[PDB]
């Protein structure tokens, strides 16, 4: 399945992601130093983009 | 979708034509000097590969069209088709039975008061063919996505068409390569027999030694005594020139016309005796030519057809074409090979009375051949495995059956080639069947 | 230029959801520009001749 | 009353696996009986009003 | 002739409409949610 993401701030490809939430939508950033990540990035993903989230 | 593309993508230059004409002081290259557009014809002469776009040259907007489509179309056919033997529509299996000849016994009347209905069975070998390519052809034609490749309703059929001679195409190549690969086969399992040449090629002394060593093995391969020195089964058969067939490459027929044909007053004595078929070549490492019946392909037909589906979800065709067929080497045909390369002194030990079904307790005589190579001794080692509880053969071919043996046994004939360090063993098998026994007693003395 | 294809090995199993699939055709192709443009002059008194 | 769809996207590659895929129409019905039933009394007297 | 061409050749634009499509949540290009075909139109319609 897949959900909507709104992204947070530049996300590369091949990074790291971890969620968050604010409005609504679920957040996605690069995951913090020394932790565990939730998702991978497949492409690039600007600062405030929807995208989804390939579970 | 292709924006940056150059003409010159897999040019490989030996030298610019255009600073050869330009900078020509006098060479060769002075006649294309006073050519008006030498620099024109040297940058597209050879085609583009990728299209890209002209502009015109009065009003720049206006897009250079395409003003012809041609189509090519191809023909390819099998060269050994002829060496197919009919079409079967049911069953599976060919069953080749042959019978062989038989060995004289010395008259004595003293042994012959007993041995009258005493039976001795014919030494019939039976080889068996089964059903092995069992293939299909696939083919997509998207109609409606085509339609943007072309402007012409007779162009766009035309090249529909050419998809549909390219799946026969495909049919008769590999129906080449298929048998093709029977020869490489049949000479990799050993079978073939190998007359060792030295590359015709690299002399025309190596040249006409290689038609000497022809005309000697065809005239062999149909003498009227027959020979066992031929097949792989070992049997005692004659070919005639009629059924022989030559399967060389298009390098020895060029180098037996210029050097050998031409010379030549009378054709009909350095010619390649029968048959010549010319092929592009096998891909063994050191065989040259084959010479062969027609017998020993035995290429039937099981199924030839195509079938169709439309997709209407991705607006397609599909084409199928289906290709069942027996490709099998009958064991029974002279066939030999002409290896140019270094060769082992055995090529294969036979065991001829390869179906063996010896009663509990009873023996039987077995009879191993050598094609040796190197024309050496070469002694035989008997062995028999998978019985392993009282008894085996002796050291020339005699089983022996003990009275408890109840499991399939395996005859081998072995000669042990190669070195003292490492031993390679050429080795001939055959089984043996124990149909038991009754009325004996689990003890004696 | 319209080429050749493959075989694929006959299986009664897989044939049951790979019907409809697809198998694109092997096509080359080539394009040739209008080279040359020649222009040739002579002319011809007619009169200074005579 | 059946009622528009959707449009999905042309696609040689989706469509090989769903070539028999299903999609049920968009249909409402609706349904009206009979509700009126009633009858219109007049009487006339002739020969009075003649 | 003319190697280094983009679609968006002499365009300045007010907005992205690729982005105000995906991006969209029923601030009035939910219209546009459908249409599978969105971003082909919207790349080559303007000529």
């Amino acid at each position: 399945v897949s959900f909507t993401a709104r992204a947070k701030s530049n996300v590369m490809a091949y990074r790291l992601l971890a969620y968050s939430q604010g409005d609504d939508i679920i957040e996605i950033s690069h995951a913090a130093e020394n932790t565990i990540p939730d998702y991978v990035a497949v492409k690039d993903v600007d600062k405030g983009d929807l995208t989804q989230v390939n579970m | 979708t292709f924006n940056d593309v150059k003409t010159s993508l897999g040019i490989t230059e030996s030298y610019d034509i255009v600073n050869a004409i330009r900078n020509s002081q006098g060479d060769n290259f002075k006649s294309y000097v006073p050519l008006a557009t030498a620099n024109n014809v040297a940058e597209v002469g050879a085609g583009i590969l990728i299209n890209q776009t002209v502009q015109n040259d009065f009003i720049t907007s206006l897009v250079d069209r395409i003003g012809l489509v041609v189509i090519r179309q191809v023909s390819l056919n099998n060269p050994l088709k002829k060496f197919k033997k009919g079409q079967i529509p049911l069953g599976r299996t060919i069953e080749e039975i042959y019978t062989d000849i038989t060995k004289e016994k010395q008259y004595d009347a003293e042994e012959a008061e007993q041995k009258v209905f005493e039976r001795e069975m014919p030494n019939v070998k039976t080889l068996f063919h089964e059903r092995n390519r069992q293939g299909f052809y696939h083919q997509t034609i998207q109609d409606d996505s085509l339609k943007t490749a072309f402007v012409s309703w007779g162009n766009f059929e035309s090249f529909v068409s050419s998809i549909i001679n390219a799946i026969y195409n495909s049919a008769e190549v590999d129906e080449y390569e298929y048998m093709k690969l029977l020869v490489d086969n049949y000479y990799s399992k050993g079978l073939f027999t190998t007359v060792k040449i030295d590359e015709p090629t690299s002399s025309t002394g190596a040249l006409t030694e290689f038609v000497k060593k022809m005309r000697a093995t065809a005239r062999k391969l149909t003498l009227p005594q027959g020979s066992r020195d031929w097949n792989s089964m070992a049997v005692r058969t004659r070919s005639y020139m009629e059924d022989l067939h030559l399967i060389i490459d298009a390098d020895l027929e060029a180098e037996l016309d210029v050097d050998v044909l031409a010379k030549a007053f009378n054709m009909n004595r350095t010619d390649f005796l029968g048959n010549v078929t010319v092929i592009d070549g096998f891909a063994s490492t050191g065989l040259e030519a084959v010479l062969v019946d027609k017998d020993w392909f035995m290429v039937y037909d099981n199924l030839h057809k195509m079938e169709t589906v439309r997709n209407p979800r991705g607006l397609y065709w599909n084409y199928y074409y289906h290709v069942w067929q027996t490709l099998s080497v009958s064991r029974f045909a002279n066939a030999v090979a002409f290896v140019s390369g270094d060769v082992p002194a055995v090529t294969q030990v036979i065991v001829s009375p390869n179906i063996a079904a010896v009663k509990q307790g009873g023996q039987q005589q077995f009879t191993a051949y050598v094609r040796a190579t190197n024309a050496k001794d070469h002694k035989v080692v008997w062995s028999v495995e998978g019985g392993s509880t009282g008894t085996a053969i002796t050291g020339d071919g005699l089983l022996s059956v003990s009275g408890n043996e109840d499991n399939q046994l395996t005859v081998k004939a072995t000669v042990d080639i190669g070195t003292e360090d490492k031993p390679k063993l050429v080795v001939g098998e055959a089984v043996v069947s124990i149909r038991p026994n009754n009325a004996s007693g689990g003890a004696q003395a």
